[PDB]
């Protein structure tokens, strides 16, 4: 996967 | 905005990933949609002086420059309000906006860290990441200024952001 399309902060709900 | 993104990890503690997935963030840089080419171009300038340093060094830097101080903090709220109780109930209601998007923190860093929110901002449509920084505008410009003064081309990051913000 792409760096950039890697979240660093965040995870979803 | 991948523009947001690539600027989040920039304004980021420097972390060794840069290093390795510099040719990725070139080529992102160049082709970007949003930024006119002679900013793109200061972007791209700015990745190739941080990743010809040791990572060690970038570290060292970056710390003498955002965690050495309060006039350069990158959590926002510091920036608004000057009682710590109103941080407190402006950091619920940004958590509480995250929520309502979906997100959920899944870090060790506080709402109103800007790369943090420049995440955030990125997963909005481009006219609500563009109210974003137009809502930060004084801040980003405040940090631009002072990093000036203190002549850090860290700078270039803010001028972008409000750049992007326009």
């Amino acid at each position: 996967s792409k760096f950039l399309d890697r979240f660093r902060y965040f995870k979803q709900k | 905005m991948i523009e947001l993104v690539i600027v989040s990890r920039l304004l980021e503690y420097p972390d060794a990933a840069l290093w390795q997935h510099q040719q990725e963030m070139f080529e992102a840089i160049a082709a970007s949609k949003n930024l006119p080419k002679e900013d793109a171009h200061a972007l791209g300038i700015f990745l190739r002086d941080l990743t010809t340093m040791d990572p060690l060094d970038a570290q060292a830097q970056y710390s003498e420059l955002f965690d050495r101080g309060r006039a350069t903090s990158l959590l926002l709220f510091e920036h608004v309000h000057g009682e710590s109780r109103d941080r407190g109930q402006a950091m619920v209601d940004l958590l509480a906006q995250y929520e309502q998007h979906g997100l959920q923190l899944n870090s060790r860093e506080l709402p109103d860290h800007l790369p943090l929110y420049l995440e955030y901002l990125a997963q909005l449509p481009q006219s609500e990441a563009v109210e974003g920084l137009k809502d930060i505008a004084p801040i980003l410009a405040l940090l631009s200024a002072r990093l000036q003064q203190r002549e850090s081309r860290y700078a270039v990051l803010f001028d972008l952001l409000l750049k992007l913000a326009n």
